[PDB]
């Protein structure tokens, strides 16, 4: 099971030079292995085909070399068109393992997010549940932990983090802290707390509501 | 051009499987091979099983001998593959794509240049069912974000 | 004894044949005891080691012919290494790989004897043209570069410059053929090539078809023969860790036959063992038989004859 | 050419073999690709569709002899469309199914060529009569509809009304038989009828069988040939997926020669692939096994020789 290994984990570099990647081998793969293209979502076309040569509607600027066991995949023209979570793939053992991840992002100046939390609606007490989310929004990069608190005590099993990828024009980033309670649990506390934590945040940005104050 | 025209997303329990067409055009089929791989979601990828289409050479993968079928149905150039035993873990997007018949009269390939489109498959049992959605949106800060 | 005296020739070379992993070719022959298995009959064998094979990075394709550098490189040092050993007065053990190293196999081999004949026990001719191929697969276009009825016509393929056709087309017998495209039947076809597929060799039988075998090579006059031996030309109940297995091959009991009736001339002056694979078994069971497959093949090639074999003392005593 | 020009009849029947699951013979033979397999040598290949098998409800049985008509209809069918595929100078393919078939592949096969010669594959001879077996499964009565020396003893089963036997009992040849019920091996030596069992296909060698084979319907005038032929003829380590499999058949290599010395007289002018059976493999990889042997059996017999096929043009340019 010849693990690859993709050296550049993310990536994030602007329109511009070159984007010279790695992937490793646990053994001699020999110039037998491809490169990919896999925007979300979508089919993960080929890129090089073996080690090198560039296959059959490539466009111009998909060098790459190898063999036999550290290969690299060069992106000279970058072309922001480009920005796909990369795969290397070596072929020629069985089997035929694949690499780890190599995600493009767009390099920009670093965003900082806007957080504020939110309550369960009376329309969902109605129904008896209680789903108090923090909401994150428009940061660079993806990077934040959210944390909560019972008036002060902090929360797991409800709480959940979900991430798109970049945004196409102003390239920011995502996050809600899905965290989910009980009707009763909602009804025997008030000062729910989302503490938010980037990079652009020297300190941890708290936003904070108690039930029955909005 | 060279493609793969894949259908399509399916779940299954447990129990049987998705024969997922792998539709070829473009190329010569039968002077090639198709291959396919797993790739559950933020994880790495998983090669499966690749047959020539040349005549008949099934090649399995390890952890599922077995599990996976492989045919060809080389009057079109779709390829099919089945699974057996399915499990949880296979929550998987299915890629099909063209190593290349390593036969005798078929040209060098090691590179998987069709690729297709994908195969949305998550072994699950449960129920297909509505959402439920819980909200609220609207306590000092200028920001106020919301969501659902 | 002139028989039973061996130079091995390890050869890891893959990038004739597309499915990378007969590089570990001579290290599985090897650690299966292939030479202490030689050495209980009178076998005096020398290791030579294993050849180097480079790596041309640009190894830019031909119009069909893909990796022809290497496969030209590779071939020209073992020429050179089987014409060593060659004038080491041993009978040459070549394995590998694949069957692109047999064209300096036969090579080096009529660098001595330029008027051998040639057992080439494959499932496949591998006589396919540069041009007139359809995969480029270097790892069966080895005959065509050897024989002189073909010259003129071979193109200049980088790599191939050393390469002078050395045999003749009446000097080539293939048996045990089971999968054969059309362009190289039509060359088995008009050189008059002799040639006993598993129709002919279900027809004569297989000790009849050895009989003619002989006969066609040897009953004109007394020259050495290079067994040049794939195993896949075996059935792949037998060996299924090979690269092209195809069914409908020989059984284990005729391929060990071939190999003895070679032996009980007299005249092995070549031998080639090639296509062996780990990498493809399913199972390691499927390896471990495929292995051990082609090392009894090879030890009934130097004389570990399924009758018995001795050393001419009294052992009554 | 002559020979390589096929007419393919697929017949999805089942109702003369218990075993239900056969009508999916026709369908795997083809997705495994026959078609297109045929096409790379000179194969004109014309496919017919298939044919449809009407469900008579109250087909209602015999003494013995059980889904009688539509067996007959099936039959009589099919040897209406074997007469047209052999007005149309192909060679008929006909593949299902099961042997019930065999009475109007033979029959219609007869219409065109009334000398013909049947080289009934199988593990069984398929001569039991309607009053004489014990099952009344008419996958095993053809034989015993279509021979002229078997005429006035044989029931009017209904279905059976226009069936004319059309063969004599000495210009047929079994080969690999291998269990036989009593009443058909009475005939078999009441008859003198040639055949070679697995008993004389080992003692002769199967190239002397078949030598003798065609010494014995060849022999004596250039005559057509309809090779029908069973896939559990075969040993059951490479057909499993068939309906009666019983152990000791031949060689999958005897097989494919069979069929390679019936193209190599040039005379091939019918062919039957019967008992293929997908739905009893244990594992699809003995599916797979039985319909790669089944499909590479089709291919020998139009000439896909091991020995090679090609395209007469220079190949070294
Ligand atoms: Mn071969
Ligand atoms: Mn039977
Ligand atoms: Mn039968």
């Amino acid at each position: 099971e010849i693990v690859m290994t993709q050296s550049p984990a993310t990536l994030s570099l602007s329109p511009g030079e070159r984007a010279t990647l790695s992937c490793r081998a646990s053994q001699s793969v020999s110039s037998y292995l491809a490169w990919y293209q896999q925007k979300p979502g979508q089919a993960p076309r080929l890129l090089i085909y073996d080690a090198s040569n560039r296959a059959t509607g490539i466009p111009a600027r998909f060098s790459g070399s190898g063999s036999g066991t550290d290969f690299t995949l060069t992106i000279s023209s970058l072309e922001p068109e480009d920005f796909a979570v990369y795969y290397c793939q070596q072929h020629s053992l069985l089997p035929r393992t694949f690499g780890g991840g190599t995600k493009v992002e767009i390099k920009r100046a670093d965003a900082a997010p806007t957080v504020s939390i939110f309550p369960p609606s009376s329309e969902q007490l109605t129904s008896g549940g209680a789903s108090v989310v923090c909401f994150l929004n428009n940061f660079y990069p993806k990077d934040i932990n959210v944390k909560w608190k019972i008036d002060g005590s902090e929360r797991q099993n409800g709480v959940l983090n979900s991430w798109t990828d970049q945004d196409s024009k102003d390239s920011t980033y995502s996050m809600s802290s899905t965290l989910t309670l009980t009707k009763d649990e909602y009804e025997r506390h008030n000062s729910y707390t989302c503490e938010a934590t980037h990079k652009t945040s020297t300190s941890p940005i708290v936003k904070s509501f108690n039930r029955n104050e909005c | 051009q060279v493609q793969l025209v894949q259908s399509g997303a399916e779940v299954k329990k447990p129990g049987a499987s998705v024969k997922v067409s792998c539709k070829a055009s473009g190329y010569t089929f039968t002077n090639y091979g198709i291959s396919w791989v797993r790739q559950a979601p933020g994880q790495g990828l998983e090669w499966m099983g690749w047959i020539s289409a040349y005549n008949g050479n099934t090649n399995y993968a390890q952890k599922l001998q077995g599990r996976v079928t492989m045919t060809t149905d080389t009057s079109t150039s779709t390829a099919y593959m089945e699974l057996r035993s399915l499990r949880s873990d296979d929550t998987a997007v299915y890629y099909c794509a063209r190593e290349g018949a390593y036969g005798y009269r078929s040209p060098y390939h090691n590179w998987f240049d069709p690729w297709g489109q994908g195969t949305l498959v998550t072994v699950s049992s449960a129920k297909t069912t509505a959402p439920s959605v819980y909200p609220l949106a609207p306590t000092t800060g200028s920001s106020v974000t919301l969501g659902c | 004894a002139k028989s039973r005296t061996i130079g091995i020739i390890g050869a890891p070379f893959s990038k004739g044949q597309p499915r990378g992993g007969v590089e570990e070719g001579p290290t599985v022959l090897r650690k299966a005891g292939l030479l202490e298995k030689l050495k209980e009959q009178e076998c005096d064998v020398k290791d030579y080691g294993d050849l180097p094979f480079a790596d041309i990075p640009n190894d830019s394709p031909f119009q069909i012919v893909k990796n022809p550098r290497s496969v030209g490189k590779a071939s020209e040092q073992l020429a050179g290494k089987v014409a060593e050993v060659k004038k080491n007065g041993r009978i040459s053990l070549v394995l590998g790989g694949d069957h692109s190293l047999a064209i300096g196999s036969i090579s080096g081999h009529a660098r001595v004897h330029p008027d051998l004949g040639v057992i080439w026990v494959d499932a496949h001719t591998d006589i396919n043209t540069p041009l007139t191929t359809t995969s480029g697969n270097l790892h069966g276009q080895p005959v065509s570069f050897l024989l002189k009825e073909l010259k003129g016509k071979i193109p200049d393929v980088p790599g191939f410059s050393w390469v002078t056709p050395c045999i003749s087309a009446k000097d080539i017998v293939y048996i045990g053929l089971r999968d054969v495209d059309p362009g190289e039947h039509y060359i088995l076809k008009t050189l008059g090539i002799k040639y006993f597929s598993m129709t002919e060799v279900d027809r004569l039988g297989i000790g009849k078809v050895m009989e003619e075998t002989l006969s066609y090579l040897l009953g004109r006059k007394k020259r050495p023969i290079h067994l040049s031996f794939d195993v896949d030309g075996l059935d792949p109940s037998f060996t299924p860790a090979t690269g092209t297995p195809v069914v409908g091959g020989l059984t284990y009991r005729e391929g060990l036959y071939i190999t003895e009736e070679i032996y009980k001339t007299g005249l092995l002056s070549g031998l080639d063992i090639m296509e062996v694979n780990p990498s493809l078994g399913k199972t390691p069971e499927e390896v471990t038989r495929t292995v051990n497959t082609a090392v009894a093949i090879t030890l009934a090639c130097f004389g570990l004859a399924r009758e018995g074999n001795h050393k001419p003392i009294d052992y009554l005593n």
